[PDB]
């Protein structure tokens, strides 16, 4: 019965500002804290601000002082979250959660429901076609060979092979994002180690966000 | 403000899980334990060090004393598999603190160490001045791994990067980690080292 | 629930 | 789907001693839920699953009579069985019945059975009809015709489609959590090399109930059953089941055979590849 | 008429070192009823070992299941004796980590 | 009249890890002369074994010493395993590293 709902996040660029908006229902919000606790995709969780009851104080984490703002209206029944010079280093996953007790002046006890929150990403967007380098086998069992599709954005890259005729030991990668903002994608096919040169092997990397098709041939040596 | 969580538990199931959140004198503060399954909000499983919210079952316990909190989870479920928080507030921080998480993994599988995948920089790369290191990792199990890059002996601290774990068609776990350089460093070393541990053992290339 | 008797041969 | 219960009693005659061993164990679907044991101190029927000891003195009392006394016809029946095969008294012989019910997916009724056994041998048993008996050897025939004079195919049927599937709808609601549960296989593939040229490709399933499963190789969606192994189904101790079948593999093409894993708590068949 | 047990010797999960396991040996498709079992921490008769109560297949023949609590080290090999009237010697099978 | 055989299991050199050692089987005291004796590398009988030759005490007391080399670790643990006349079932005495 008790709701949480986050909003306003998406895709931001560096610089710019960006409000967090996150909707109650299901207890009296002008009685309880609420909480904002974000997580960057494969990491754990972090304490980001959080807010008593009536607004009254404002508690921040060192890592988002002076940059960050959390609110709420208790008219509304609105936890609100706002991020000015947003950076790369705040793409994360911003959960909104409701403190356990009532009337604490200040954030100490568990948090007991938690919003399904939403995803901020800041980057230097603009689409980009993916260069695609032949990672070739080695020359000295198992033989291993593959595509290298670099600096890519936005997603996604899709890769087959032989236009698709290849499928045993094909496997694709999750895509690295660099530090510069652009994705990284690598996909290789096991074979067998002998037998490699008689067939005709070519990669055909897709990306359509930036309408871009690739074929490389990959060969050793 | 330091509380420090085990990176990965696996355990068969319906035996006894138990994952530790140590920290100075944590004993003296409330702990709390939150589970996150893929994709979803975390979810109250154990708070004040030991109590259990209403639909929590019985199974899981929690515990707190001296320097070391414990979440115990008796008769394993597979579904139990989950990253799990634990919480403090540090009053003499005006912070709340979570733990690193752990990664509880309840196995189907038996365990299988990565097979790491070594690749140089291509010439096609090297002609655009530009060199990178790909090494892949592939078919372990839990999936929980940490990459080290060595040039010759010595650490590599920046311009590496490590994908996150995931599953397999055979649902084992693979990731991949680069290593960004330019074309001069490639040629500096003798010889370059992908180094992945996995469950205490090491496996390089 | 068993059967209620039994069967000789 | 359905479900289904069923009951098996073993009586073995012990030679110089009167009472034989007797042990009747009940299951429902794959879940066993009570066990009599001739030398258990218990002399009571016990219980094996956690759903049924919520039934009370009135039921675990007449449980025991009903198979005190199904015991005892059996020591009888060892003994006239003895005289219809000219048997000695210084042998051992197994008295094996089994019977229970199937019910359908709305409670109804479905199918009844009753089989009984003299050393591993088919000796009498309930035709599909409820109405019939048929008899394996000679011997069974003359507990055939006597049974027709008593109504024994009738009197079966008030049981398999009275009391019998009412235990069977009343178990399944009260333990709706053990055995009303789907178990889909956790599966993983194993690689041995035997020879220089050919190695074993294993494909296993463990943790999965029920216990109906259906491993199969193929070889460039052709189907194998030639290299094939396959294991029956091994308990897993605790309430689950474990299966593995393997292939021999010439080295090299492993990626051509594709093992195939179907099960009831499996939304759609698995594959599994090196 | 008589037949001769198939056995099987596996862990209840996949074994790991150090973590305790249990040690099953199932055998079935036997007849008659009368046979020994036991469990075998190198070439030592395993003592805390319980079986399964005697019910029997489509075809009659029974089946049982001895289990133990065991942890698995990487030295330690374990094995089950089952002997029977069918066998003239007992028969052991070796618990193997992948079968 | 029949003696049932005293065994002693040593090594031939105080054991150290990583070290050709050889590991003895020393039965004596028994009666009549028909013994068997195996060594057993984690329950397995050790197959390059020899023995000594048949020679007897004051009280006509038969002995032999079973050998075999072996190279000790830790995990590895060794035994001898001992079946007589006297003997209903077969005698294990594990080898220690301090006994």
């Amino acid at each position: 019965q008790v709701q949480l709902q986050e909003s306003g996040g998406g895709v931001v660029q560096p610089g710019g500002s960006l409000r967090l908006s996150c909707a109650a229902s299901g207890f009296n919000f002008s009685n309880y804290g609420m909480h904002w606790v974000r997580q960057t995709p494969g990491k754990g969780l972090e304490w980001v601000a959080s807010i008593p009851y009536d607004g009254s104080h404002q508690w921040h984490a060192d890592s988002v002082k002076g940059r960050f703002t959390i609110s709420r209206d208790n008219s509304k029944n609105t936890l609100y979250l706002q991020i000015n010079s947003l950076r790369p280093e705040d793409t994360a996953m911003y959960y909104c959660s409701k403190a356990r007790i009532s009337y604490l002046s200040a954030p100490a006890w568990w948090f007991d429901p938690w919003g399904q929150g939403t995803l901020v990403t800041v980057s230097s967007a603009s689409t980009k076609g993916p260069s695609v380098f032949p990672l070739a086998p080695s020359s000295k069992g198992t033989a291993a060979l593959g595509c290298l599709v670099k600096d890519y954005f936005p997603e996604p890259v899709t890769v087959s092979w032989n236009s698709g005729a290849l499928t045993s030991g094909v496997h694709t990668f999750p895509a690295v994002l660099q530090s510069s903002g652009l994705y990284s994608l690598s996909s290789v096919v096991t074979v067998p180690s002998s037998s490699l040169g008689t067939q005709t092997y070519i990669c055909n990397v897709n990306h359509k966000p930036s309408n871009t098709k690739v074929d490389k041939r990959v060969e050793p040596k | 403000s330091v509380s420090t969580q085990p990176p990965s538990v696996s355990v068969a199931p319906g035996q006894t899980a138990r994952i530790t959140c140590g920290g100075n004198n944590i004993g003296s503060k409330s702990v709390h334990w939150y589970r996150q399954k893929p994709g979803q909000a975390p979810v109250l499983v154990v708070y004040d060090n030991n109590a259990r919210p209403s639909g929590i079952p019985e199974r899981i316990s929690g515990s707190n004393f001296a320097n070391t909190a414990t979440l115990t989870i008796s008769r394993v479920e597979a579904g139990d598999e989950a990253d799990y928080y634990c919480h403090v507030w540090d009053s003499s921080s005006d912070h709340v603190v979570f733990g690193g998480g752990t990664k509880l993994t309840v196995l189907g599988q038996p365990k299988a160490a990565p097979s790491v995948t070594l690749f140089p920089p291509s010439s096609e790369e090297l002609q655009a001045n530009k060199a990178t290191l790909v090494c892949l990792i592939s078919d372990f199990y839990p999936g929980a791994v940490t990459v080290a890059w060595k040039a010759d002996s010595s650490p590599v601290k920046a311009g590496v990067e490590t994908t996150t774990p995931s599953k397999q068609s055979n649902n084992k776990y693979a990731a991949s980690s680069y290593l960004s350089l330019t074309p001069e460093q490639w040629k500096s070393h003798r010889s370059y080292s992908c180094q992945v541990t996995h469950e205490g053992s090491t496996v390089e290339k | 629930v068993t059967e209620h008797d039994t069967l000789l041969y | 789907g359905s479900h289904s219960m069923r009951y098996f009693f073993t009586s073995v005659s012990r030679p110089g001693r009167g009472e034989p061993r007797f042990i009747a164990v009940g299951y429902v679907d794959d879940t066993q839920f009570v066990r009599f044991d001739s030398d258990a101190a218990s002399q009571k029927m016990e219980p094996r699953a956690p759903w049924i000891e919520q039934e009370g003195p009135e039921y675990w009392d007449q449980e025991t009579r009903n198979m005190k006394a199904h015991s005892q016809t059996d020591r009888a029946n060892l003994g006239t069985l003895r005289g219809y095969y000219n048997q000695s008294e210084d042998g051992s012989h197994t008295i094996q019945i089994m019977y229970g019910c199937d019910v359908g997916p709305d409670g109804r009724f479905l199918r009844g059975y009753r089989q009984d056994a003299y050393d591993g041998k088919d000796y009498i048993a309930l035709n599909e009809d409820l109405r019939s008996w048929t008899a394996a050897d000679m011997a069974a025939q003359i507990t055939k015709r006597k049974w027709e004079a008593v109504h024994a195919a009738e009197q079966r049927r008030v049981y398999l489609e009275g009391r019998c599937v009412d235990g069977l709808r009343r178990y399944l609601e009260n333990g709706k959590e053990t055995l009303q549960r789907t178990d889909p296989p956790k599966t993983h593939m194993t690689h041995h090399p035997i020879s220089d040229h050919e190695a074993t490709l294993r494909c296993w399933a463990l943790g999965f109930y029920p216990a109906e499963i259906t491993l199969t190789w193929q070889r460039d969606g052709e189907d194998q059953t030639q290299d094939t192994e396959l294991v029956e189904t091994r308990p897993a101790g605790d309430g689950t089941f474990q299966k593995w079948a393997a292939v021999v593999v010439p080295s090299g093409e492993e990626q051509r055979y594709t093992c195939h894993v179907q099960h009831e708590g499996l939304p759609k068949p698995l594959t599994l590849r090196w | 008429i008589q037949r001769t047990p198939k056995i099987q010797v596996y862990s209840r999960h996949p074994a790991e070192n150090g973590k305790s396991n249990f040690l099953n040996c199932y055998v079935s498709g036997f007849h008659p009823s009368d046979i020994e079992v036991d469990l075998l921490k190198n070439g030592e008769r395993i003592e805390k070992v319980e079986h399964s109560d005697l019910s029997f297949s489509k075809d009659w023949s029974f089946y049982l299941l001895y289990y133990t609590e065991f942890t698995p080290t990487e030295k330690d090999e374990y094995a089950c004796r089952v002997n029977h009237v069918t066998l003239s010697q007992p028969k052991i099978v070796k618990w193997d980590r992948d079968m």
